[PDB]
């Protein structure tokens, strides 16, 4: 039976008043019909007698006032397990992809609390992404998190689909692929992708997009990280892509502002933080499985310093920085080796050919950014006969660091590679070594592996 | 401690009856009237959006279902109403005429002829608010939409189903570039639709003026929602157009809308929202005005022929439909931090910046290459311009990294001095008049040009009158590859053999 | 204070007490409500987040003293605003639109002794002239005044006092 | 038959029956002991009360007052009658002249035209100012705008503007005097009937003495009397003193009136406020209406809310800048933000097009290279930036023009340029023709040949 009444509606804030013994808890969902369509809303605060506030997850337009509510005593909690593997789903678990009912087994609360520091377990296992300069500058270990920085156009979304891609076919691995605030055309793009690359069943996807109201776009992140933790509770290696940290924390913003809660630093909610730490403290390794996860984040004006990207940095592991600049000039992926970091690259985790392999190639670039102005005004003749050398390995290693993916194939129609770190860190020593002074420039340009640019260079 | 409509009489009525019996659900009477705003008491039935109906023939959308409230907004002048008057809920949501017969009229947001031509002849009425397609009954954007203007058809391409955002500061071009995206569709097979919020008039009848001169007025709808009318009908304008580019879109059919300043919707939208005292976000910008614009451009797709067919069902098969948005945003010096740029720079699918310091500097139009982006890239162009502007996009490139010595230039090597000077007259060649659009051939001939060194000898001053007699020459020798390359665009070394002779042949015998 | 939200209620009231000639009737049900509103426990109930219509029912539950219909629909919508603790408030203007309605007046008179009650008389006489209304008073006695009268009426005075004289040539120096 | 219930600042509280409560913008009227103020009702609160703005001092009003309900909104004498005679926001005559002999009033609050009514034209408009009708021509019936900041020359342009276009003008004309200064308005009613001009311009006067209804709604009774005039197929001038007032004078009732303040404590009903006066000057199919606003920008900051909506609203706007007027260069128009809707090739032919667009060229060219002059001296700067900075330092100079209206400060006798002589004068300076000629040979000067004629004086 259905025992609330709504008694007011705003914009996408409803509320529902109950007899003070029914008082539905916080985060428990509710239910009533919208014409002859149902609708389910997040309780969000207890105020006064009896009475609920709420937000829709879904089209506010058309409630009356006085409609029957049915309170659901239990969280939004969705399908999880090997039934979700290759669908697309809603923030409520809902099938989107018109293949029909989901066949779950079990179904989980969207809100729990993350390990204790007691269960965790350390491990430097490096993940292996078949990406060169991923590999060799910002190697990331298991149950880290990676952010991939930068503005708009420079490539985040395809790097994640091709980490998607070389994770679930070289690696068998499942993953779990939750956007926030999607671009339907991007995520029709990217299932289009992901079944032509005949990865589909091994990602789950769910979606919550543009045109939705601010509950979804903000609960969609954990729907994603329930699905990866009941796959991490089999003891298995789940690796979690969320679409746009920058846009959970919009959601966030819109959320609180809805809900009348007195603003902060630049208009972001005053529980920034802590949503962030909810969200990113469930992203770890315990000593059953591992949640690993990567991340784009937006930087809006390039600024760095806003709430939303400075508070995202507490939590990364390892972050990659792409520029438009790199991009323009053609060689994608387009990442800067100087910016990237990553805490992991030291000698201890990675060993001293890695760390030092790395560390060659940034004081190789760092020095041509020096000669690069004295080039321009002095002309290169005049440069020493190891500076013109210095010139040639910094411009062979800067073409080496870009590569083909097997998902731009669609945009180039060039074929995709997959590159391992030990040809990685062997071509790298090689260039800065002297071994290929007799190759041009062009025979290292979206090469994939070395020996495939002293195939490249007979051509030429 | 203040009141909340409880005022003497209607007191006195619950103290004859507390629990007054069910008269009607279905009306309700004015309380207050202010700034367009009014408060009903009663309504017990009223739904969120829907439409109240008021005395004369007028209408009320209904925004805040309170407590013993109803706040709803007058959809045009309200100083006429009065506390007292009876009203009544329809159980109706707002539509608006749509359909083919609308091509070529101006219409306010309630689709009433406005231009004085006389009665519409749509096919039927379609509702305001609705839900974009899904994801799955998508299509990737691969067709492309010309807009004519060497730098944006090269660098920043436009594809059938796009969101490609106008922004910049006031009086740098933003109409004049949406405008001839519009007349170049003349004869293109793509229905427009011009919606403009918040203009006045004589500014609204100046481009209606100039959309009839050249053939493009037989091709278009306007949307009118002029400075005087009220806030809602400015509010709704951009749900109206779309409603009505929906038609097209939904029935296998290519349509293109122009939002005109979507910074004047959130301007009506935060006064509304302050009105009805709803909670100020920043800016005093409501909490939801993401959502606001969000739901509005999600409706530009493009639909797969499955989704057509079922629309339509199986009138039309094997067609996909599509709706372009170029939504424009005004960014007062320069700052695209604040609220209202910031959401709808992360909303759509590319920007296109226009600058002051170009517009002044002579650069029109002012389109600065080094941070507009197209996320869609090279498939919305024609393979022939997909080849030739990837070495625009880099001779760009260099360019602005070598920008910073212009000034010292006397001192630099000549090595570097060759591809400074390349990129300025790169620069200067994507330069265009007005009312001026390319055809595909032209502008793939003019970047072929540039491309392969042509312009290494030509002097600055001289690359527009380079142009236009190139394009003279070729338009009585070679007109049979034009209307290949225009009809085709394809490029093969046959293609690239007959261009290589025309500017040998061009540069040896003519002279400009 | 609930002096500006208690102003429709009380005109309400009194409107609808007239209607039905029973306005002794509705003062003395005020009365009573004015007072279970004063009680130890009651005001710990009105202070609570109750429920308007728990809340009104067991304020109802105290009174048999109310017209089932008039008094409790009363207190029903009181109740719904969450008002109920403006009931003392009701009262006083209630009073007040009586005696405005029957042109009532009430004037207090302060003197450093009591009166002959022949100067009571003519006051009273001169007072029902300065006002249309007719005028009980209340004599009171305050020795600081030492001489001559106080007549307050409302918020009008008359300062008669010697007291006022002394004080009032003190600052004219 | 109402009565007072509370006074706050300007607005005015009011109690009526429930059957007679007024409607909104209808005037009440209440006798201010020896005084009678009308109010004008601006919301319909609930339970009978109204809530309206004193079209006068609210200072003495009691509470319980009695007002009585006028039917009717406010209403001004309109026509031919209203001509060469100074009026109040409430239609009645300041000047000491007798009462106006009008035959009809007109409401003040008016729809605009509708969109099929409009009219456009091309026909320039030429003035003697060498720089406005450069780079910002406007055209007959047609809306022009003059930015600047507190004390630039926006009033000192617009009596030029007068004496240049209302003089040699046959239709009739109107100023609307919103919020300025009492002994300018004395001023200009002086020379105008020195002049025996008076006879042809209408005056309404609501300057900054006066309380905040005055000042909000005299731009309406203005716009009034000039749509009067184009209604009988006139065409007319209409001058408006300060626009920004009437938007200011609203800021400061908002609050009082109960509503939320916006993005910098402006109304939150500042776009519309402004649109739905400014739709309605405007020229029709059956009369026109050529307009001039001074519009202050507040702190020198054209991004305010205030001017950054109002720049929509105007065909050529004029942008006046202090860091020009301290060079003492007069008027201080800003060629880099100056416009105008009329500057195309198609209606000011090419040569005035492309004079125009060779000039912001150079200057803007000259403002790149401001900085790099600031930090590293001009002898740093290749042999032909030399050469573009000096042509710009005369262009900036040429720019200058003496003013008929300016005699009084700097002596000088004003110049009239015309166009034809103008566009001639900066294709000669851009194409080199005057390098010999030294910077103070440009310097407050008329046509190019006053510029060669003054050189051989230094
Ligand atoms: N390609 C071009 N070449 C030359 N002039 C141009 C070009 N494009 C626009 N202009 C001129 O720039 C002026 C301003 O253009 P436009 O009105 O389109 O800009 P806007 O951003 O719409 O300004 P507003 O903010 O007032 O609407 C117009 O007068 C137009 O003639
Ligand atoms: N490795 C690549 N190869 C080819 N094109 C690429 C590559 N990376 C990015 N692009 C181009 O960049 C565009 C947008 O990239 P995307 O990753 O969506 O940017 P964002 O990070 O802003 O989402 C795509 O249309 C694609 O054409
Ligand atoms: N054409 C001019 N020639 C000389 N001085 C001028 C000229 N225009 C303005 N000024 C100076 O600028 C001052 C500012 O006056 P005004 O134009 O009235 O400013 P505002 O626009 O605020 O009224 C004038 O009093 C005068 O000193
Ligand atoms: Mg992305
Ligand atoms: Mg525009
Ligand atoms: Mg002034």
């Amino acid at each position: 039976m259905a025992t609330g009444k709504i008694v007011q509606v705003i914009g996408a804030v409803v509320d529902v008043e109950f007899p003070q013994d029914a008082v539905p808890r916080v985060y428990d969902a509710l239910e009533v019909q919208n014409g002859n369509e149902r609708l389910v809303l997040e309780v969000q605060q207890q105020l006064g007698g009896g009475i609920v506030r709420t937000i829709a997850m879904g089209s506010s337009d058309g409630l009356r006032r006085g409609l029957d509510v049915k309170d659901l005593e239990h969280p939004i909690e969705v399908p999880v397990g090997k039934a979700t593997l290759g669908r697309i789903m809603n923030v409520l678990g809902e099938p989107v992809d018109m293949k029909g009912e989901i066949g779950e087994e079990e179904r989980w609360a969207i809100h729990r609390a993350a390990p204790s520091y007691e269960e965790l377990s350390n491990s430097q296992e490096l993940l292996e992404t078949g990406i060169k300069v991923i590999d060799l500058m910002a190697p990331f270990a298991k149950g880290g998190k990676v952010g991939l920085f930068g503005g708009a156009g420079v490539g985040k979304t395809v790097n994640m689909m091709e980490l998607i891609r070389n994770i679930a076919i070289e690696h068998s691995g499942y993953s779990v692929f939750a956007g926030v605030g999607e671009r339907t055309r991007e995520g029709n793009d990217f299932y289009h992708e992901m079944t032509d690359s005949n990865v589909i069943d091994k990602v789950s996807l769910v979606y919550g997009q543009m045109n939705e109201p601010p509950g979804n776009r903000l609960r969609v992140a954990l729907t994603g990280l329930t699905m990866a933790e009941k796959f991490r509770d089999e003891g298995r290696d789940v690796l979690l892509f969320v679409d746009n940290i920058y846009r959970y924390t919009l959601a966030g913003t819109e959320v609180s502002a809805l809900l009348g809660r007195m603003p902060s630093a630049v208009g972001y909610q005053p529980t920034l933080a802590e949503e962030m730490g909810v969200l990113q403290e469930r992203i770890t390794s315990t000593k059953t499985g591992s949640i690993t996860s990567v991340q784009a984040v937006y930087v809006p004006a390039d600024d760095l310093t806003d709430p939303s990207p400075a508070t995202t940095f507490a939590h990364l592991d390892a972050t990659v920085v792409l520029s438009r600049q790199i991009a323009s000039l053609g060689i994608y992926p387009a990442v800067d080796p100087l910016d990237s970091t990553s805490r992991q690259l030291d000698p201890l985790v990675v060993g001293q050919e890695h760390y030092d392999t790395a560390r060659g190639v940034q004081s190789i670039l760092q020095r041509y950014q020096e000669l690069k102005d004295i080039i321009a005004i002095l002309g290169m003749d005049e440069l020493s006969e190891e500076d013109k050398l210095v010139v040639a390995r910094a411009r062979k290693i800067q073409r080496f660091l870009s590569q083909p993916f097997f998902v731009a194939e669609v945009f180039t129609g060039s074929p995709g590679k997959y590159v391992s770190l030990k040809d990685t860190i062997r071509g790298f020593k090689g260039i800065m070594e002297g071994e290929y002074d007799h190759l041009p420039e062009q025979a290292f340009y979206m090469v994939g592996s070395i020996e495939e640019a002293v195939e490249k260079a007979k051509k030429l | 401690q203040l009141n909340s409509t409880e005022i003497s009489e209607l007191i006195k009525q619950r103290i004859a009856q507390f629990n007054v019996v069910s008269e009607a659900h279905n009306e309700g009477t004015i309380v207050s009237v202010s700034d367009g705003v009014i408060r009903i008491h009663g309504l017990a039935d009223c739904m969120q959006g829907e439409m109240i109906s008021l005395p004369g023939n007028r209408y009320a959308i209904a925004l805040n279902l309170e407590r013993d409230s109803v706040g709803a907004v007058v959809m045009g002048p309200y100083a006429d109403l009065a506390e007292g008057m009876k009203v009544k809920c329809t159980g109706r949501i707002l539509e608006v005429p749509v359909g083919r017969g609308l091509l070529g009229r101006v219409v306010n947001t309630l689709g009433a002829p406005i231009d004085g031509k006389g009665p519409l002849d749509h096919d039927g009425f379609s509702a305001v608010e609705a839900i974009a397609p899904g994801v799955i009954e998508r299509q990737s954007v691969d067709q492309p939409v010309q807009t004519g203007y060497k730098a944006v058809d090269s660098m920043i391409p436009i594809g059938r189903g796009q969101r490609e955002l106008i922004i910049g500061d006031r009086q740098t071009g933003k109409t004049a570039l949406a405008i001839d995206a519009i007349i170049n569709q003349r004869d293109s097979g793509i229905k427009c639709i011009y919606v403009a919020i918040g203009q006045k008039a004589s500014t609204i009848s100046n481009v209606v003026r100039k959309l009839e001169e050249h053939g493009a007025l037989a091709n278009t709808i306007v949307v009118v929602a002029t400075a005087s009318e009220s806030a809602a009908l400015q509010y709704l304008a951009p749900y109206a157009g779309c409603a009505m580019g929906e038609y097209f879109r939904d029935r296998g059919e290519d349509a293109l809308i122009i939002y005109d300043d979507l910074s004047k919707q959130a301007v009506a939208y935060r006064q509304i929202s302050l009105l009805l005292r709803r909670p100020p976000g920043r800016e005093a910008f409501p909490g939801d005005v993401f959502y606001l614009h969000s739901r509005l451009l999600e409706r530009a797709a493009r639909v797969n022929a499955e989704y057509v067919e079922a629309f339509t069902k199986g009138e039309v098969k094997g067609k996909t439909g599509s709706l372009t948005a170029l939504p424009i945003i005004e960014t007062q010096a320069g700052d695209v931090s604040a609220f209202v740029p910031t959401n709808v720079i992360s909303i759509t699918d590319g920007q296109i910046f226009l600058e002051t310091n170009l517009f002044n500097a002579g650069i029109r139009p002012a389109v600065n290459p080094g941070i507009s982006v197209s996320r869609v890239g090279g498939a919305a162009q024609t393979k022939i311009m997909k080849k030739l502007s990837g070495g625009i996009r880099t001779a760009l490139a260099q360019y602005r990294e070598l920008a910073a010595f212009s000034q010292f230039a006397s001192d630099l090597d000549d090595a570097t001095r060759k591809q400074l000077d390349h990129g300025q007259k790169v620069t200067e060649l994507l330069k265009q008049k007005q009312y001026a659009p390319m055809s595909v051939a032209q502008q793939s001939l003019v970047l072929f040009a540039a491309e392969r060194g042509y312009l290494a000898d030509v002097e600055l001053s001289k690359i527009g009158s380079f142009e236009a007699a190139l394009l003279a020459y070729v338009d009585r020798d070679h007109a049979p590859l034009m209307q290949e390359i225009n009809q085709t665009g394809g490029y093969n070394d046959e293609i690239e053999g007959k261009l290589k002779g025309i500017l040998d042949s061009f540069k040896a015998t003519q002279s400009w | 204070e609930f002096i500006t939200v208690a102003r429709p209620y009380a005109k309400a009231a009194f409107d609808f007490a007239v209607e039905h000639q029973s306005v002794e009737r509705w003062q003395d049900m005020l009365a009573f409500a004015a007072e279970v509103t004063k009680n130890e426990q009651m005001a710990e109930l009105l202070s609570g987040a109750l429920a308007p219509e728990t809340l009104a029912e067991s304020f109802i539950a105290v009174a048999g003293e109310q017209l089932d219909e008039n008094g409790q629909n009363l207190i029903r919508v009181m109740a719904e605003n969450g008002r109920l603790n403006a009931l003392p408030d009701v009262l006083e203007q209630f009073i007040h639109l009586r005696a405005v309605s029957e042109a009532t007046a009430e004037v207090d008179v302060i003197s450093a002794a009591a009166l002959s009650e022949q100067q009571l008389a003519k006051i009273s006489a001169a007072m029902e002239k300065r006002l249309s209304r007719k005028v009980k008073l209340n004599a009171k006695i305050d020795k600081s005044v030492m001489a001559g009268v106080i007549i307050r009426a409302g918020d009008m005075v008359i300062d008669g006092s010697v007291r006022g004289r002394l004080e009032r040539l003190a600052d004219v120096l």
